[PDB]
């Protein structure tokens, strides 16, 4: 029950915790010697591991499955890979927490459940809030720079750990758009295809009002377009 | 950055020298301008 | 092409180190026929090869200069006479 919980929560299911796609992890719930006091805590702790398995399986599925280059950006694209890359870096303290729990349990295997619940209570809020942000991206098949607004509207939140955590991912998605941006304004040639950033004189290009993020005004995108076209000319 | 243009600049500098040394070798020796 | 495809990831240095050593024999080839007028190739897998002297055979990369090298080697091979 002690090590078993950690092994399941890390993503290695057994039969005490029958992994399902609809109950997630759920304890066997049929012991003729189980206690109702521990039961609620078991059901409460299962949720974190369920979210963790869904997160890592999504990241594995959609990062590094190609050599980078479909036409949809709900499953493909550099911005999508950058999203999962930021999400993995946010997940590191959960791993750290589980790794501390094994050491304390090796030191003393008679520790109570409330101690463990007490330590995981900070992740207990953080996983459900961030779940809907990736759930909207997958469900609506969000493409291109519309991703960057989606996390930004949820980083107006009133929870400081959630606020900083989503800010990490938005900075990670910022790096790659900046990486193309550094090239196109100095040359006029982009290495990205099928992901649009209001660039399709406007020779072979088009300025889109739709895809442009909220805090980047149209004047600023005009200035970017002007410098890129002008360097491409001479 | 990805480019091989920091390799091309010492080579295109030599292609022109090769061509000009060929055309002078034509002119002052084999007398094509006289032809 | 896989270089320009991925530059904004953590797989940037692995591909860079692989292309940097995989492009050395080609750069070795172009460094000879321009400066010494002697061509070299492995298996004839590079297409470019080599009186009135222009009756010689010929059969991404920066193709702006590739065809220029093809005449730039033949003139050295003429001036070596």
């Amino acid at each position: 029950m002690i090590h078993e919980l950690l092994l399941a929560l890390s993503g290695y299911p057994g039969s005490i915790f029958t992994w399902n796609k609809r109950s997630g992890l759920q304890v066997s719930q049929d012991f003729p010697f189980l206690h109702p006091s521990e039961t609620s805590v078991l059901n409460r702790l299962c949720r974190l591991g369920t979210d963790y398995i869904r997160f890592t399986e999504f990241i594995e599925q959609y990062t590094g499955h190609v050599q980078q280059q479909q036409g949809q950006g709900g499953l493909h694209g550099i911005y999508l890979r950058a999203f999962c890359t930021g999400l993995d870096s946010v997940l590191q303290p959960y791993r750290q927490a589980l790794l501390d729990l094994e050491q304390e349990f090796l030191g003393d295997p008679h520790l109570s459940i409330s101690h463990v619940n007490y330590f995981l209570d900070q992740f207990q809020l953080l996983f459900p809030s961030v779940m809907v942000v990736v759930e909207q991206i997958k469900s609506q098949k969000i493409h291109g720079c519309q991703i960057l607004e989606t996390v930004y509207k949820h980083s107006c939140g009133g929870l400081p750990p959630v606020r900083s955590a989503l800010e990490k991912i938005l900075a990670v998605c910022h790096g790659v758009m900046y990486k193309q941006l550094s090239a196109w304004m100095l040359h006029g040639l982009l290495l990205d295809q099928h992901e649009e950033f209001f660039i399709k004189s406007l020779k072979q290009f088009s300025l889109r009002v739709e895809i442009l993020p909220s805090y980047i005004p149209v004047r600023v995108a005009e200035k970017i377009l002007f410098v890129g076209e002008s360097v491409q000319m001479f | 950055v990805l480019m091989k243009r920091s390799i091309t600049a010492p080579l295109a500098a030599h292609i022109s020298l090769v061509n000009k040394a060929a055309v002078d070798y034509f002119f002052v020796e084999l007398h094509l301008e006289a032809h | 092409q896989e270089a320009l495809h991925n530059c904004s990831n953590e797989h940037y240095p692995v591909l860079l180190s692989l292309l940097k050593t995989s492009c050395e024999p080609y750069t070795r080839f172009i460094h000879d026929w321009v400066y010494s007028g002697v061509f070299r190739d492995a298996y004839g897998e590079f297409m470019i090869q080599v009186k009135l002297y222009w009756t010689h055979g010929y059969v991404v990369f920066l193709k702006h200069i590739a065809h220029d090298i093809y005449v730039c080697g033949k003139t050295i091979n003429l001036l070596k006479l």
